[PDB]
Parts: C-alpha cells; structure tokens; sequence
DNA sequence: TTTTTAAAAA
DNA sequence: TTTTTAAAAAAAATTTAAATTTTTA
DNA sequence: TAAAAATTTAAATTT
C-alpha cells in the first residue's frame, strides 16, 4: 500500500531518461523514509544508486518496506507518457502486480491513470560504505556531458587526472589524442558554474566511455556533479536532486 | 541439444534469461562452441545456393564467418575462446545416426530438387548437406592459431568442456547456442551470437544459478529434468514432455521415484532406456582440466596470416587488413574490472 | 484549365505531409466549387475524406470535373519543396499529363514551376454520410496527438469511453493499462483549449493505433479535433481548417 | 612550428563539417601567409579549393611550407569537440606528425588539447585561375541550400540557365519536372539577401546534383554564395568567409 | 542445432 | 483442452543507401 | 520549426 505524490513531475521523467539506456532490471527499494533504487548493470560494470527522500514528495505515504521491480524501458515509456509539468502520483497496493501512476494535469484537464504491470525480479544489493574520497570535484553537468560526449567521440577510455590546479580528462585512441584540462574557478561564485577541485591526493584512473555517456544522460536532473573518487574506489557521479536526494552513479576503473 | 528447454525456462523463469547487449560486457571472457559456429556460418553464408568456394575447390565460408564474428565481438570487447568438438561418445551415436539418416534423406531429396529444376529447393536442400571434417577442424584451428585467439581441443563434445571452463572460473561465460551447457553444469550460458544487428537476435544469458534457486532444484535434479525433456544421448519417455517434467521433478527427486511411481500403461517407459551413465557423464564429463592450459590472447601474426587468408582463399587485402588492425586496436590491454571486486554484496530484494 | 492560387500554402503542405505516410495513390476529385479527395491505400478501412473549398483560396478557376491520379508521396515531396509562408498555385492543362505546381515566395524572389507527372488510376469511393454522430468531442489537436503518440507505446487497442464528465482514452496491451481521462472545460477563455463534449449515449469502441497515429499526424492544420463516433459507425477524425474545409478521416472499429 | 590562433573557431568547424563527406583524405598546404587545400573528392569528379589567409587569424606563425595529410572525417570529429564560441589554436611539430589543437573557452575554465595522427599522401596543384567566367550569381547560401535540397528530390542531374532578369534552376526525372526561376532582387537595401547578377553570354549546362548537395553544406560558413560558371569551364561555388579567405567548389558539368 | 504449429491424444 | 508428438520451418555479416527517430536553437 | 545528426532497415555482395 504505497502512494507518493510529487509536486514537480519532470524529475522522475529525467530519472527514467537517465536510467533507460543503462539498466533495465531494477528493483525499487521503497521504504517509509524514502524511495531507493540500488541496482547494477547486467555486465557488472556500472551501478545506479537513486535516493528520493520524503521531504520533496508532496504526499509521501508508504507503510511497509515493500520492494517492486519494473522494466525500466517500460517505466521509461510510462514516464514518457507524462508531460513536463504533470503532477505525478505514484500508487500501489500490498503485493500488487500492477504499479499505478496518476499523471494529474497542473491545470486539471488530463488525469491519466497508468496501471503498469510488474514482473518477478530480483537484484542483488551491493553495500557502499561511507568513505572519504580524494578527488571530490563539483563541476557543471552540461559541461560534463560535453566532456563525456566529446571524448567518447575520440576513444573508449578516459584517463582522469586530478591535481591542485584543475582536473584533467584525457582520452586516447586511433582517432587522435584528446586532453581536456578543466581548471578551478577563481572568479565565478555561482554554484552552477563553479568547478571546485578540492583534493586529498592526486589520482590517475581510467574509466569507460559508453557507461560515462549513460551516466551523463542524467544531465537535466542537476546542475552540479559531485564527482567523488579516490585511487582505488569506483567514482561517484552524483547528481544532487533538488530537496529529494541524489542519483549516484558508480563505475569501476580499468586496470 | 534439448528440445524445448529454452521455451520451458522462458515459461517458468524470466529472471534467469537476461537479454543483454552485445557491447555490454567489454572484457567478459566467454567460451565458444566452435563447431556450432562452423555450421552457423556454413548454412547461412552462401551466394544463394553457391557456398563460398576457392580456386582450389574447397570452401572458405566458415573462415570468413568466424573472422567477421570474432572481429565484431572483440571490437565490442568480448574476449572469446573457441572450444572445438572432439570425440562424441558411444551413447550419443543413436542421435548421431538419426542425424546421418536425416542427411541421407536430404541427399535423397536433393536429387529430386536437382531434377525438378527448382532454384529455391536446391538451396534449402544443400543447406542440410554440411559436414564438420578434420580438414575443417584443422582449417578453423589454423585460422584461430593465426588470430592469436586461443582454442581448446576437447576430449569430448565442446559443450562439456565449455561448462568445465565456466565451472573452473577460467572464463566467465559459455557463449553457446544450444542448451547442453546448462545440463552440463555451466552457471552462465549466453546464446544467439549475432554481433552485427542488436535488434535481430540480442544476447540472452541463461543463469543456471537463478534456475536452481527459483525452482529449488539442485544440479542432478536439473540433469534428470533434462533427461525427461529428452536430449541427444538418452530418449525421453513416450507421453512425457515439457509441462509434465516440471511437475515430475519439482515436487520430486530423481529417476527412481518416477520408475516406482509412474505406471507403465499410461506413460510407458521405453525399452533399453539407459540413464545410469547418461546421468554420470552429465555430472562428470571427460573434459580438459582448465587449470593446466592457459588462455593466451596473444598478438596476431600479420603478414603470413594476410597471405594465407588472401592469396590462398581469394580475398581482398583491405578487408583482412581492416580486421587485423581492428584486432590490434581491440587488444590494448586495460582489463576492465567489475564492481564485485570493490563492493560486497549485502543481500538482495524479493520482488 | 484548372486554377487554384492558395495564399496559405502551409495548409496544403500539412495536408500532403499528413497524407504522405497514409495514402500512396489518391485521386484528386477536383470539383467546380471545391477540391475533394476520397481514397484509401491500406488493408484496414483508412478512408480519407478531404474538403478544400473554393471560398478560402485566393483565386480558383476550374471549368471541368476532372480527377487525376497522383502518386501521393511524390506530390508530398514536391509540396515539401515549398515554404511555410509560400504562395502555392496549382495548374492543370487539359491535354497535359502534368499537375503544374507554382510556388511564389512572399518576397517575390524565388518563383518555382514544378510539374507533377500524373498517371491513370481509378479507385471506387464508398461515400460515408453524416449518419447521426451520437458522441462528438471537440478538443485540442496537440492533446489528441500526445494521447495517441504515447498510447501507441503500450499497445494497439484504444477503447474510447465517454460520458458527460469527460472522454476516457483507455488502452491496454503487452506493457500496462493506460487510462487517459479528460474533463469537459467550458470555463476556459481560450477557445482552442476549451474541451466541449456533446453526448447522447455513452460509447466504448476498440480502435487500432498505427492507423490512428497516421490519422493524428494531421496535427498543425487546426488547433481542434472534431472527433465523432457512434455505436457501430466508423470513427471520424475531423480537422476543420480555418475557412478552408475539413480533413475527415475514417477508422473502422475493431468490433 | 606552425601556430594559428583563431578566435572564431566556428569558422574552421564549419569548414570541416562542410568537407567531411565530400573529402575523406586531404592535404593542408600551409604557406607562411595562409593555409590552402586543393584536394580531389573520393570519386575524383569535383575539386574543393579552400583558402584561409593569415589576416583573419589573431596570431599566425610559420617557418616552412609544410604540408600535412589530414583525414577530414577525423579532424571533423575532433572539431566537433569545440564549441561554437570556443577559440581554436592549431599546432604542428617538425619531427612529430601531430596536429595539436587546443580549444580555449571564452573564459579561462576549459582548455581542450587535441592532437592528431597525420596521414602521408601526395600533393598536387590543379587550381587554374582566370578562367574567364561569363556570369556570376551572388545569391544567399540558405537560398542556394534550399535550391539544392528542393531540386535533389526530383532527380540527380540539374541544368542551370542564366539570363539578365534572373537565374533558372531546373531538373527532370520520373518523380516530376521542376523549374525554379530565381529572380533579380538587387533592389533590396540588404545586400546580404540580395541576388546580384552580371551577364556576358547565355549559358545552359548540365551539372551533377549529388556533389552539388555535397557542395552546399558550407551554408553556415558564409551566408552568400558567389557561384560563377561558363559554357564548358567548370563552375565555382565560392563561399566568401568574412575577413578570413574563401572556399571554392569546382564541378565539371555532365 | 533451433523454433513453430497444426493436427491428434489422453 | 492443454499437451505431446510430428513435420515442417530455419541457422551471418559487411558496405551501401533511404528512412525514422532523437537533439540542436 | 526544421535540419543536421545519430540511428535503423533492406539489398547486393562478402566468393
């Protein structure tokens, strides 16, 4: 018996557009204290850690810690059935085979019920410990889309260098030799253009690019990407959703 | 091969079939049923009836097929090993004789297709006249030897050695079209190796661990289940098919409860129906020890592979040159580590 | 000599873009007091009934009841060679096999002369009259295009329930149960937004979705859709063009 | 040590997006007073003549008359990484065959260095200027892209007639028979949208249209086309880049 | 080696 | 009526050249 | 609001 009503509806559309092309079999860990999606790629390369808390939902009411598992292509089509201003009311029953989505119109002429059926689905949960990351950089998200897309044009691997002066995204391949230095802002105090390069140690890690393109498909969710990593841990591509939580992405480095 | 196993798994367990992408893995070492690929590029690759021949009057279609498939799957990051068929056992020779009589019937109807002048019947009846030979085995082994991509000669059929390769953990998957590796004990089985088009036949995995978890059965229970489905060693019970076998294994144990429960008038047991070593070679096959041999994805030899693949087999230089430069591009090192090495699994969720 | 100077040439551009993917060979039954088309080119009943009256054109001069066969995707390409603010002139000499299309740009710079090579083809129309449409809904074309475009993602069957409170575009299939309901809004001062329903008895008719998607791809002709249907009479998808006529589509229900 | 500080890097981006599909391998004849490119196409029926002079770059430096073989699809996919307002600074080495391109932002936050793998290919000059061009048509490039895109739907061969009152584009085929008489509009006080023409002899000649569609992809470079043609002499499709140089396009008529 | 599927069959 | 057996249907892959969606403003 | 641009499909060849 689960019912979550959102006073802005485009954020779940952005979450499903972020989570369509990456993973398809995801199980929604819905508790009384929030909505969680701890899920992982089918080839065990990338992890998705969505957290939507109770403070941003207009009417959040879930009694038991019920877990549902949808097809995220199907739920992405259902979230493509809603417009950008539709009031989205989630709706479910106890052990229900169907997930009901009520896309209420903001001007109240289109109340579109959507009974999307579930499936029997299990996803293993990998517990991320709370750890201090060395290269914690907070940097603009459309800029990250530009970096990931324009280096996925070049090759298949990005060798990120973190230092005191700035972060350095370097990609190599047969096409050429990309090397993008992204320095620290010293003049702009706006949060949507600030590129903070605060360190604990300099690191040098090599990640993939199709998975980083799938990661940076979460561009309209947030302006800032708290890109947190260290020398051995997979990086945290965190998109701070406005007063609901964070869509955290995890990708293991190549060795 | 098992008749209707994949339809039974798609009816029962949708959580064990994972339709993934071709490019999704990028470093998951798989094991190829090689002779299945030889036949899959011998029937399918033709000039509308004319197989890809040479100047010496010997075929080359399976070599170009494995070339194009292996470059298209290493370009997506998959590192294969091609486990070849060896000696089929004496218990398999009944269905081998049935395939030989099917080939004899197809060669009989090929003469009527030639005399009738039908241009499409002759193509469909030279489809069934295929033969993996020792010449074909040595030719495919020589092509994969000049690939730098390893091949493992099995002492039995290749499905059991692929299952032993996955069970030892030397590879991570058994990329094999038929479902014999699920009853030979491989936890991972991906099918439909079509790296060209994603929408045509996507890569579907077959988690045997998920099959043995949602059914609750163990390994030998799944072996006896595949026996009552019917395989290429032992015939099935007359009147018992896919829907009866899940009921006859799932609340049950083995062969002995069937032969002390099922009366021999409604569902009669076949005469000379051997299961005593059919179960035994399915659990314990004559395979290679995978800790002995080492998988070596070495650098390819260039110029003699170009001259053997082109001047002896009537091929353009630029296609084979593009294939070997794509292999040298695809083999740069930089092994992609998985997330299970870094984050520990703290359980799962139900639905 | 048939003559039709149309100053709002985007109307004919949108008519040909609507009928490009639906009808391939259509007869242009040109009358002395209007331009008519009645054709179908589908295995399902996909009758397209177009009216282009002579009152809304800038200059009409036809002295014969000629009807020419047109490979309609070629005329759709030639009408796609026109502009959105372009004056479109139609000429047809009696002894010629050409439908002469002349485009006059409004800055009087680009003057075109396209000749559409006609061919001889005869099809038999069926002639659906206005046979007492019990349930008619007037509603925005963007709303109907949105509803059909996202209900085609679920399945193929749309059932259309209607009452006094609103129209219900329920659809179910392989993915879920999508139930888009609407509300009659007579209080909206915007007349193109104001959903008005005239209903005699409630109706519930199963319809196809690819043919109805081809029907609702006639969107930017008119802001409103005069969608009308009866209990067993086929559906009418009407685009009342502004003082030009109507583009009526006919969809047989799936019993 | 070649170095070319270019402020408006969208000019070079629109050059390489105008030459990616027509040209697959090209040579950049870098002189000390500009850069040239006189390469052939893949089917060897057209010729692309490109010139960016050194008076449009911010700073420019050369030491030799170095020519480098550049895969233009590769440099087009590298020039897609720059923004529409990002500056572009080319860099070349004597010992190493790399074309380094750094893409600084208008602010000082993002520097995008981008090297290249240069091919090795022969150089030759087939310009042949002063061909006694009979008529010019100075029409807008969006209008010419509209002409090529609309006439491409009918057939693959176009004939172009020139007269004193305007220029006539017309083709034929099974799909129809089009004829666009683009008129004299020099009366417009905007010279940039005006069509100006001069005439010495009436011409009518059959050009190709697929390679004309390949030519007209330089419509974001300049918003005028200085097309000049003759009886048997191949035409130009000249794209006069603003205070930087010019890009021509030759096609021998069929 | 695979899937359908339309007749039969308990 | 679900099902089991039976007699059929079949086993790719690359470039090349339209077609159908997504984004850009 | 449209067209580049990424994407998908079908056809002849891959010998």
């Amino acid at each position: 018996m689960f019912e979550a009503r959102l006073v802005q509806g485009s954020i779940l559309k952005k979450v499903l557009e972020a989570l369509k092309d990456l993973i398809n079999e995801a199980c929604w860990d819905i508790s009384s204290s929030g909505v969680n999606l701890q899920s992982m790629d089918s080839s065990h390369v990338s992890l998705v850690q969505l957290t939507l808390r109770s403070e941003g939902f207009d009417t959040y009411r879930c009694d038991r810690n019920l877990a549902m598992g949808v097809n995220l292509t199907s739920m992405s089509k259902i979230l493509k059935c809603a417009g950008n201003e539709d009031i989205i009311t989630l709706r479910a029953e106890d052990n229900a085979d169907t997930l009901a989505l009520v896309f209420e119109a903001p001007n109240q002429e289109k109340v579109s019920d959507y009974e999307m059926k579930l499936m029997d689905l299990d996803v293993e949960q990998l517990g991320i410990p709370e750890q201090e990351y060395s290269c914690v950089v907070k940097m603009p998200s459309g800029e990250f889309a530009r970096i990931c897309r324009d280096l996925s044009h070049i090759g298949d691997a990005v060798v990120i260098s973190c230092a005191k002066d700035g972060v350095k995204f370097s990609a190599s391949g047969e096409l050429g030799n990309g090397n993008i230095k992204l320095s620290q802002t010293s003049n702009v105090d706006k949060e949507e253009e600030a590129v903070t390069i605060e360190m604990n140690e300099p690191v040098q890690l090599t990640f993939a690019l199709r998975y980083l393109n799938f990661f940076t498909k979460a561009t309209p969710l947030s302006s800032t990407v708290t890109l947190s990593m260290s020398a051995d841990v997979p990086l945290v591509v965190e998109y701070k959703i406005a007063d609901m939580g964070h869509l955290k992405y995890y990708l293991a480095p190549k060795i | 091969g098992i008749q209707g196993l994949a339809k039974l798994i798609a009816d029962v367990a949708p959580s064990a079939i994972r339709e993934n992408d071709i490019k999704s893995y990028f470093g998951r070492k798989v094991a190829i049923d090689a002779s299945m690929s030889i036949y899959q590029f011998l029937i399918a690759v033709r000039q509308g009836g004319d197989v890809l021949q040479n100047e010496e009057g010997e075929t080359t279609s399976h070599l170009m097929g494995m070339f194009y498939r292996t470059i298209r799957m290493m370009e997506n990051g998959i590192k294969p090993v091609y486990v070849f068929d060896g000696k089929p056992p004496q218990l398999k020779s009944g269905e081998l004789a049935k395939r030989s009589e099917r080939r004899a019937e197809a060669e009989k109807q090929l003469q009527q297709a030639q005399a009738a002048g039908a241009e499409q019947e002759v193509e469909k009846f030279t489809k069934r006249l295929v033969k993996v030979t020792k010449q074909h085995n040595d030719e495919c082994k020589h092509l994969l030897s000049l690939m730098g991509i390893p091949y493992l000669d099995a002492p039995s059929e290749a499905e059991a050695s692929c299952a032993a390769l996955v069970k030892a953990g030397k590879v991570y998957a058994a990329a094999t079209e038929d479902m014999d590796c699920l009853t030979f004990g491989s936890p991972v089985l991906m099918r439909h190796l079509t790296a060209s088009e994603a929408k045509k036949l996507p890569i579907q995995e077959f988690h045997l661990s998920r099959i043995l978890q949602e059914l609750g059965l163990n390994q030998e229970q799944f072996v006896d289940l595949c026996i009552l489905l019917g395989s290429d060693y032992c015939e099935s019970i007359r009147g018992i098919g896919p829907k009866r076998a899940v009921d006859l294994i799932q609340k049950h144990k083995s062969i002995e409860e069937i032969v002390r429960r099922l009366d021999p008038n409604k569902y009669p047991v076949p005469e000379n129906w051997l299961h005593k070593e059919a179960h035994q070679l399915f659990l314990e096959p004559e395979v290679l020890d995978p800790e002995s041999v080492e998988l070596k994805w070495s650098e390819p030899n260039e110029e003699e592979l170009i001259k053997f693949m082109c001047g002896e087999k009537q091929f353009s230089e630029e296609r084979i040159r593009s294939g070997v430069k794509r292999l040298s591009k695809s083999r740069q090192g930089s092994t992609q580590g998985r997330l299970d090495d870094f984050f520990k699994v703290t359980g799962s969720l139900s639905s």
